[PDB]
């Protein structure tokens, strides 16, 4: 019953919430013990692993903290269906193939997903520069035109979130994407990763309206059905999902009667005007710093959502 | 934190039957340390079968995978929305899972005898979301089409509703179903009340939509779309009544709004569980609460 | 079994399960070995994956 | 040097031996079967060897050169795994047949 006292001693101490520091230049051990968050990658020695403490159950502790470990979904795609000059921080989209036993999936980055839309009818210059032939991508979906024609394209693509690591294989490329959690790279210098989305495809919804500012302003994807070929736009907002559907209806108010005027809805399935999905949250203050993205020839403008927290949801239809 | 739950109670064939499903999930009664038999999954609700109460009970309590079965205990861990788990597709209606597909939990519509263990313990079905909503639609239209041919044989045919309702389809997977071909009228079947909600809301939708358009169009222009989409309905549903007792009309409107919201919260499948990387060779999948 | 108006050149291929001989000279490449590094990549509640 | 072709139904540009075989070789083709004469007919493969000899052989051994065929299966499929298969082929180098 005295061993229970040692057990409650090993179980008590929470992470340090307050710390009465005195001066800054002293750098006490207690404030170091507050600010030291354990690592994830270390050299391979049993003493080095013990100081890194990776053997601790669930969360890391040297023989809970409001922090979540990220999961890493793995995918396999053909080498021509992807360009190895893609950025690290770019969101990806899985298209479910129609074979029952598949093994090799089919993932589309928005640059690649653009040329599934343009062929059949700046940014499109780069999308044709990187993925040169649409025919190498027009076949990963077997029946694209029929699936657009009955407007069930959105429930076949589930977003998988941003990319992390691309081991540039020869034929069957293996990519790792974070479906959930803190988006952080698996590198030996563990460098920060910023999710990028191309600028012309990404319209802000905050300054589109031109006092309550929260910390987590979410990022929304939206596939929309146009008679001029469907479009993938992205959305930054600091609102609730209840607000995001109404303000997206008001934002798409020209395009709905555009499609209504050009194509009359003859059947009953064309009335779905696309859907939305929360891709996750990030910091509302330091959001969406612009940057540039060079291939060997050209440069498209591109946003950089920095320190992103990925969280996929399902599809909620715009109407 | 601490996640284990040790519940107290079996024999050798019970050991084998519970050992068959050591990767499946089932709900609990409370998030405590020790519990009894009665607090386990779907026992006190499913023994008259009724779907909407069981979906409410499944969204009510928490969920738990089980880990090990002893002679007198079942070691099981409840799931928390913090961290991730590893569960299995070890259900006798075998729906093949896929990568980054969201998994659902619906109460068992595939008969008692498939997803059960006779000691009682009733496990819920786990299956992905498009298969979930499609099997919901294809069991609901099966219900109303069975009730119609039990009422009127000249409105539909039995093989007419088995060429298109006995099978679900998802990425080439053309499964079959165990449809209850003899439901029996006056309720008394599973999904007897959900069709009875669906018909009432689809009956009160004209009285709702016309009253809403006539009440919204007098506020002259917040938007053009309420009159822009006046052409897309048929004119048969346009000129219906425009006059009723507003006591009766208000009561009908309140009941249709309540039943609509309950039905729309049920058509959302419930506790959505998200996968990350499924492995069919191991029959396991990374999963976490959403 | 009469000849038609056209002739055909069949084309096949063949698989030779050889047993090759990699021969290299001494001190060709100058490889650089790095320190091994362990890393946690998925942390569930039943068994962590290193 | 006394005859241009020895057969005029395949050596021509829009000939029978080209237009039923020389589609662009894709790994993501839904049929995906292995057609063994596609090394002798793919014009893009016929102009990948436009480079001189040294960078031809280094690009021949630095990867799987062009159009390999699978082993260990019943009917010969085109190569789609690529992780555990490894083979060199001179008929994707010197463009002849025995």
């Amino acid at each position: 019953r005295r061993r229970l006292q040692r057990r409650i001693a090993g179980l008590l101490p929470p992470p340090a919430r307050r710390l009465n520091i005195s001066r800054g230049s002293e750098f006490t051990r207690d404030v170091r013990g507050l600010v030291e968050e354990h690592a994830q990658a270390s050299s391979l020695s049993a003493a080095a692993v013990w100081r890194a403490g990776l053997l601790a159950p669930g969360e890391v502790a040297v023989a809970w903290s409001g922090w979540r470990p990220p999961v890493f979904g793995d995918f396999l795609i053909h080498a021509s269906s992807f360009n190895n000059a893609e950025a690290t921080g770019t969101p990806l989209f899985q298209f479910k193939q129609s074979d029952p036993f598949s093994g090799v999936d089919a993932v589309f980055t928005p640059l690649s997903l653009f040329i599934l839309m343009n062929h059949g009818r700046g940014l499109t210059r780069m999308a044709n520069l990187l993925y040169d032939s649409p025919a190498t991508l027009a076949d990963l979906v077997p029946d694209f035109g029929r699936l657009v024609a009955d407007r069930r394209f959105h429930n076949f693509i589930t977003p998988v979130g941003p990319l992390v690591e691309n081991i540039k294989s020869t034929y069957l490329n293996k990519i790792t994407t974070v479906v959930h959690g803190p988006v952080v790279s698996k590198a030996i210098p563990r460098s920060t990763v910023k999710v990028t989305v191309p600028q012309e495809a990404f319209v802000d919804l905050d300054a589109w309206l031109s006092q309550p500012c929260p910390a987590d302003a979410r990022l929304y994807v939206a596939l929309t059905y146009e008679e001029a070929g469907p479009r993938f736009t992205f959305f930054q907002s600091s609102r609730g999902h209840c607000q995001i559907m109404n303000i997206l209806r008001i934002y798409y108010s020209p395009s709905i009667m555009h499609r209504y005027a050009v194509v009359q809805p003859l059947h009953i399935e064309e009335l779905t005007f696309g859907a939305v999905a929360c891709l996750g949250t990030f910091s509302a203050t330091d959001g969406w710093r612009r940057s540039a993205f060079n291939y060997r020839g050209s440069s498209l403008p591109v946003v950089e959502i920095d320190s992103f927290y990925s969280n996929v949801s399902d599809w909620e239809v715009i109407l | 934190m601490d996640l284990k739950v040790v519940v107290s109670l079996l024999y050798t064939d019970e050991i084998a039957k519970m050992q068959q499903r050591i990767g499946c999930i089932l709900p609990l009664a409370s998030t405590h340390g020790t519990q009894n038999v009665q607090g386990l999954g779907l026992g006190q609700v499913y023994s008259v079968p009724d779907y909407v109460s069981m979906y409410n009970y499944l969204s009510d309590c928490t969920l738990a995978v089980l880990d090990e079965v002893s002679v007198d205990s079942l070691i099981l861990t409840k799931i928390v929305p913090g961290q991730t788990y590893a569960i299995k597709n070890k259900y006798q209606p075998f729906f093949q899972w896929h990568g980054t597909g969201s998994l659902s939990v619906m109460p068992p519509v595939f008969g008692r005898e498939h997803a059960t263990v006779k000691l009682d313990i009733v496990f819920p079905m786990v299956l992905p979301t498009p298969i979930a909503e499609e099997v919901l639609q294809k069991i609901l239209l099966f219900n109303v089409y069975s009730r119609v041919v039990m009422q009127a044989p000249g409105n539909a045919d039995m093989l007419d509703v088995h060429m298109h309702l006995g099978s679900v389809s998802y990425l080439g997977h053309h499964y079959e179903l165990a449809l209850p071909e003899v439901p029996g009228p006056l309720g008394l079947a599973l999904l007897d009340n959900l069709s009875l909600y669906f018909c009432i809301m689809v009956t009160l939708l004209p009285r709702a939509s016309m009253r809403l358009v006539r009440g919204l169009i007098r506020h002259e222009h917040h938007d053009l779309l309420n009159l822009f989409q006046e052409m897309v309905p048929d004119e048969i549903a346009r000129i219906d009544l425009d006059d009723l007792s507003v006591a009766d009309d208000l009561s009908r409107m309140r009941v249709m709004m309540t039943y609509l919201q309950s039905l729309a919260s049920l058509f959302n499948l419930g506790p959505r569980l998200a996968t990350a990387a499924y492995s069919q060779e191991t029959l396991t999948a990374t999963c976490w609460l959403r | 079994k009469i000849h038609p108006g056209v002739a055909m050149t069949v084309v096949r291929t063949d698989e030779i399960l050889s047993e090759n001989i990699l021969f290299s000279s001494r001190a060709s490449t100058s490889m650089f070995i790095g320190t091994p590094n362990v890393s946690r990549r998925e942390a569930r509640v039943d068994a962590v994956t290193f | 040097e006394y005859r241009s072709t020895v057969n005029p139904w395949a050596s021509q540009l829009g000939s029978l031996g080209d237009i039923m075989y020389n589609s662009s070789y894709r790994q993501t083709a839904v049929p995906g079967l292995y057609s063994p004469c596609r090394a002798f007919f793919n014009k893009e493969e016929l102009l990948r060897n436009n480079r001189g000899l040294y960078n031809m052989v280094n690009e021949y051994s630095q990867r799987l050169g062009g159009h390999p065929a699978t082993s260990n299966t019943e009917v010969q499929f085109v190569v789609i795994a690529g992780t555990d298969v490894f083979l060199e082929q001179p008929c994707s180098f010197l463009q002849e047949a025995f």
